[PDB]
């Protein structure tokens, strides 16, 4: 199936998932269609931030779901 | 704005009666110097930003709530637990005490829980969302104009007031950069630079901040309170006492920043005054 | 160019 | 509020009645002619907005449309089919309020009004509910209901009274509450559009002056849906408007069940009915 | 119905 | 070029268009992929309602950008 990554710049990224792909996947797949490193990634869903260790399908995410993407800053 | 026909005390008690009406702690006003009735009566006061065109307000796709308590709210002794502290990226200590003042420690950036949070409203990290506390007596200055002080005695990190007004775009700001009088009560939200890109303005609309004068040595200093922790260009500009005030003192703070390694005549009367707030 | 400033981040403002 | 010390009579009327003063907009005062309770629950704060809570999506600005009447000169009333928010109205446009403010006796049961991305400024005519209470409101004992509200001034029908406001919960949320069924209840669904029936407003721990309306099967004051944001209907103001003319200290009251149908003849729950209405349903469902 | 307040829905109005 | 349309229920729609392209035919184009009749639709970008008649690129729509699509009250 395929689904889509909001960025605050109004980016939008398609990826093509499964779901039972792991958030870790999907920032895998980020990873490699944009060059956004897993570790800066926050991708949120429903108001809540997205977990390793949990799937798509965990998050009741289904096809042409829209997930959104802030990139995790440190010194402002 | 008519005001020829309103006497002196006509005009003071209308200004009374916007204070009256202004959300929480009483706000007064005295004046011990002239004979001036009140500040500008085509002022209306708000509770909260007043957004304008062009103005891209925050998304809530892009927000996140921690899952901490819903009844103690958020555990000041458990930081790590607590999901929107997850941004800081450092020993990642509440920006607050449990007395709900601002450590003397804590950055320029504080973070807050938002509606997708599960803890109450009565949470150690909602301080600037319940408002004020403090009551301000608004009073003429002598070479100031109009200025606050403060009524109750307030610790250092004690949070006093948001500065409120109308959110606009660099260009319609660009456009009001009229001071016509050394009157200024733009705001530029210039604390990420990444982002900025807006100014609110205080001379229509606003709250009791929009008196707080310039010193070079002040009391107060501006934090910039996110609870959309995903944008940076609109926040909440929350006033912590970072020094003790007594009752009665007015409350100032720096027109700008350190900006280290990087009217017009300034009345304060600090030690290290520079004749300019420039600000 | 006289506009009230945060004076960015960049200062820990403590 | 640490009250580890008892609270007096007097001590809980006071505090109730700071509370009150610190309320946002013109004065709420407190009276009690009838027994000897100091004031409503002292475990209560008044908020100026809603409080949204976990699970709960708030409006989305990106399906939100201003318009642009600052080149008429600031959303004028005469000229309605050039306001852009009127765009989902009915083929008759017009705004939902007359010149004077007050909610027209046409109007429908929603009121689109302007919001921030519009070209007009507050004191634009459609900006009637943002910008909140003009009334004084008392707040009084009744008889045989718990507190009731009334207005100090003339209320002319179609004024704005204020708002219902509260946490804006889950049907989940309001599932795992609800345990006030056992006899006062302070949720209000936000059941407008059946297409969009998902929260519910409880006014228990936090909300406004409205939260002390009485039900009525004889109403004076209706709700309406205030839409700011008209690409959204999960989320809007509950209004207040006056449905006929409010002599001074008359209770002001609503239907909790709002609108009643016309076709269904057939289609108690809390408490006998006690609003003392000619019409009396007997029969208040929340 | 519930024991809840509601508006009523859409189409009846103000009465 | 290919442009997005998010709508309420959390579905993201992928569009062929070009900058030619007038709001009635987008609105045709989402009907005939989605089954959405084009008088109860309202496209938004940018904080403004696009209108029937006009183009795309009148609303300096350019590729991969996002509109949002809101379902028009009826009922009353
Ligand atoms: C944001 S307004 C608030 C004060 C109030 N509205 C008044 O009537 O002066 C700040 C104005 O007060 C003046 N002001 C503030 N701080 C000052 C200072 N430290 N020294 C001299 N003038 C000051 C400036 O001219 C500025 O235009
Ligand atoms: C929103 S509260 C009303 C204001 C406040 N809670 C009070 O003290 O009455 C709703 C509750 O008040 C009571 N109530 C409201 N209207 C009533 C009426 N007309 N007759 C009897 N009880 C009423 C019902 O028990 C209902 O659960
Ligand atoms: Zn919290
Ligand atoms: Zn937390
Ligand atoms: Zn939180
Ligand atoms: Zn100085
Ligand atoms: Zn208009
Ligand atoms: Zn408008
Ligand atoms: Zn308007
Ligand atoms: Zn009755």
């Amino acid at each position: 199936m395929q689904i889509f990554v909001k960025t605050l710049t109004g980016k939008t990224i398609t990826l093509e998932v499964e779901p039972s792909d792991t958030i870790e996947n999907v920032k895998a797949k980020i990873q490699d269609k944009e060059g956004i490193p897993p570790d800066q990634q926050r991708l949120i869903f429903a108001g809540k931030q997205l977990e390793d260790g949990r799937t798509l399908s965990d998050y009741n995410i289904q096809k042409e779901s829209t997930l959104h993407l802030v990139l995790r800053l440190r010194g402002c | 704005d008519s005001y020829t026909h309103l006497s002196f005390y006509e005009k003071r008690e209308l200004f009374r009666k916007k204070l009256r009406e202004i959300e929480g702690p009483e706000v007064t006003l005295v004046n011990e110097v002239d004979d001036e009735p009140c500040p500008s009566l085509d002022f209306q006061f708000i509770s909260q930003y007043r957004l304008t065109q062009g103005v891209i307000p925050p998304d809530p796709n892009f927000q996140s709530g921690c899952n901490c308590s819903s009844l103690g709210g958020c555990d000041l002794n458990n930081p790590s637990r607590c999901e929107c502290l997850d941004d800081l990226d450092e020993p990642t200590h509440f920006a607050y005490d449990a007395q709900g003042r601002v450590r003397a420690d804590t950055g320029a950036v504080i973070y807050e829980c938002n509606s997708f949070c599960s803890c109450s409203m009565e949470c150690p990290n909602r301080v600037v969302q319940r408002g004020r506390t403090l009551p301000l007596e608004i009073f003429k200055t002598k070479e100031k104009g109009w200025g606050v002080r403060s009524l109750r005695f307030a610790p250092a990190g004690t949070f006093i007031t948001c500065y409120l007004g109308e959110v606009i775009t660099s260009a319609e700001a660009a456009k009001r950069d009229k001071n016509d009088d050394g009157i200024t009560y733009l705001f530029d939200l210039d604390m990420f630079d990444d982002a900025s890109e807006y100014t609110v303005d205080a001379q229509n609309y606003g709250d009791v901040s929009r008196f707080f004068n310039h010193s070079c040595s002040p009391n107060i200093a501006i934090y910039s309170a996110v609870r959309n922790h995903g944008f940076r260009t609109i926040y909440d500009l929350a006033f912590f006492a970072i020094k003790d005030i007594q009752p009665l003192e007015e409350l100032t703070f720096d027109y700008a920043g350190a900006k280290d390694f990087s009217r017009r005549q300034c009345k304060c009367g600090s030690a290290n005054c520079r004749g300019w707030l420039f600000g | 160019t006289a506009r009230l400033s945060t004076g960015g981040c960049a200062p820990r403002k403590q």
